[PDB]
């Protein structure tokens, strides 16, 4: 490998063929996996060099080997990354996504994607330089599969970038301008264009309901659901994120997940042997209990509930918690017969056994759905039977330990239970 | 979020 003083004699001097020696020479260094020396390419003044060298047109070579050698200082940290697009880069890879020689337009892709994975900023930077237009051209053939599997992901990727951040979210018209070719990707057969597409359609369906509404109304839950039941992991779980985002809107897109037939696969989300799975898997549920009551009985009817139970017995602490959060959501909603069929399925045993949980927050979820559930034991009549219940497996020593704790709103929900019933 | 190439 070179020294950086080598590379900078070269890049100086006026020999075109020195200077291509001198940037393949800077590309395999920044290709290096220990450390490569990034910081001290910058201070040596390079990549106002490399952005030009980007332009010249009569030597492809030089043109791959910078754009590859800036690709990589643009996936490092927010300072260098920020060197990169000071020194003019993006106008230069968006005219080179238009290059006739494949390797490089790829490699104009792959950079503009690190450009734009920095954050909001240059997100929106990289789109009003016009970026957008130029890149859904590379994908606008009859076929995908006739397009390279590398060139395929690569593209995937930059676009994902491109509709990820938040704070803000990425400008509407740009979102509509590339749904419908994300959507194509979404039914490609490739695992990782699948992830990808899954990632960006998982971004897109993260904020308020009027985002979800335009992801759902190009009618992609469908094929949500069946990369759901994928047997990938990377997709499975992006897939997840989309579908759990979509149902923290109304009640009418969480019933579009629905009649996809979402919740058939959540048996094996929820005892899946990933803590991840299981833990979003749950909290997706959680939001399908706080809806309506014909989809609370949709939760029923799908076997859902002894699962529910299962998870409150048995998972990590987090995923514990998203279950009384269900349940919670569930008790809250639901009509009479469900909440009892809550207890006929066992709710009751492992929910006070989560009461002696090092937690403020479960206690309060959990104390409160314990009120849901004895306010519809008042409208049938059977407080008493439920509370030998609650007494038999050693809840209530639990309840009236709860009146000595830190909270003032535990203490005062816990002696209002003990003292009503 | 970002990706060298080795």
């Amino acid at each position: 490998n070179w020294s950086v003083e080598d590379i900078v004699k070269g890049i100086n001097s006026n020999n075109l063929e020195s200077q291509l020696q001198a940037t393949q020479a800077a590309r395999k260094l920044l290709s290096r996996e220990k450390q490569p020396p990034i910081d001290n390419i910058i201070r040596a003044g390079l990549i106002p060099k490399f952005v030009s060298f980007l332009g010249k047109t009569d030597c492809s070579p030089i043109q791959f080997e910078s754009a590859w050698a800036l690709t990589n200082i643009a996936s490092g940290t927010s300072e260098q990354t920020k060197a990169v697009v000071d020194g003019g880069a993006i106008p230069a890879f968006i005219s080179l996504l238009a290059s006739p020689h494949a390797h490089i337009s790829e490699q104009a892709v792959w950079a503009l994607g690190n450009i734009a994975g920095d954050g909001s900023a240059f997100r929106d930077l990289v789109i009003k330089h016009g970026a957008i237009d130029p890149l859904l051209a590379l994908l606008a053939v009859p076929d995908l599969s006739t397009l390279a599997c590398g060139y395929l992901r690569n593209l995937t990727w930059t676009l994902s970038n491109l509709c990820r951040n938040k704070n803000p979210a990425p400008p509407l018209d740009a979102v509509e301008q590339i749904l419908p070719t994300l959507v194509r990707l979404l039914h490609h057969n490739d695992p990782e264009v699948l992830a990808d597409s899954c990632w960006a359609i998982s971004y897109l369906t993260d904020g308020p309901n009027e985002r979800i509404e335009m992801v759902v109304k190009k009618g992609v839950v469908p094929q949500l659901v069946k990369l759901l039941g994928a047997t990938e992991l990377p997709i499975v779980t992006p897939a997840l994120r989309a579908i759990g985002n979509i149902v923290t809107g109304t009640d009418e897109q969480t019933q579009k997940v629905i009649d996809a037939g979402a919740l058939a696969v959540f048996p094996s989300l929820l005892t899946n042997p990933k803590t991840n799975i299981q833990k979003e898997a749950t909290w997706t549920m959680s939001n399908i209990t706080a809806g309506r009551q014909d989809q609370i009985q949709q939760v029923v009817n799908h076997g859902l509930v002894p699962f529910l139970v299962g998870v409150l017995s048995k998972a990590d602490f987090k995923t514990q918690k998203e279950a009384a959060w269900a349940i919670t959501n569930y008790t809250s909603g639901g009509t009479v017969e469900q909440i009892v069929y809550l207890v006929h399925c066992g709710i009751i045993e492992p929910l006070m056994n989560l009461l002696s949980a090092k937690d403020t927050k479960i206690i309060q979820v959990i104390l409160d759905a314990i009120s849901n559930i004895f306010q519809a034991a008042e409208k049938l009549g059977e407080t008493e039977k439920l509370s030998i219940m609650i007494e038999e497996c050693g809840g209530l020593d639990k309840i009236e330990a709860l009146q000595r704790h830190e909270n003032e709103s535990v203490y005062k929900a816990s002696l209002n239970l003990i003292e009503k019933y | 979020n970002k990706k060298p190439r080795i």
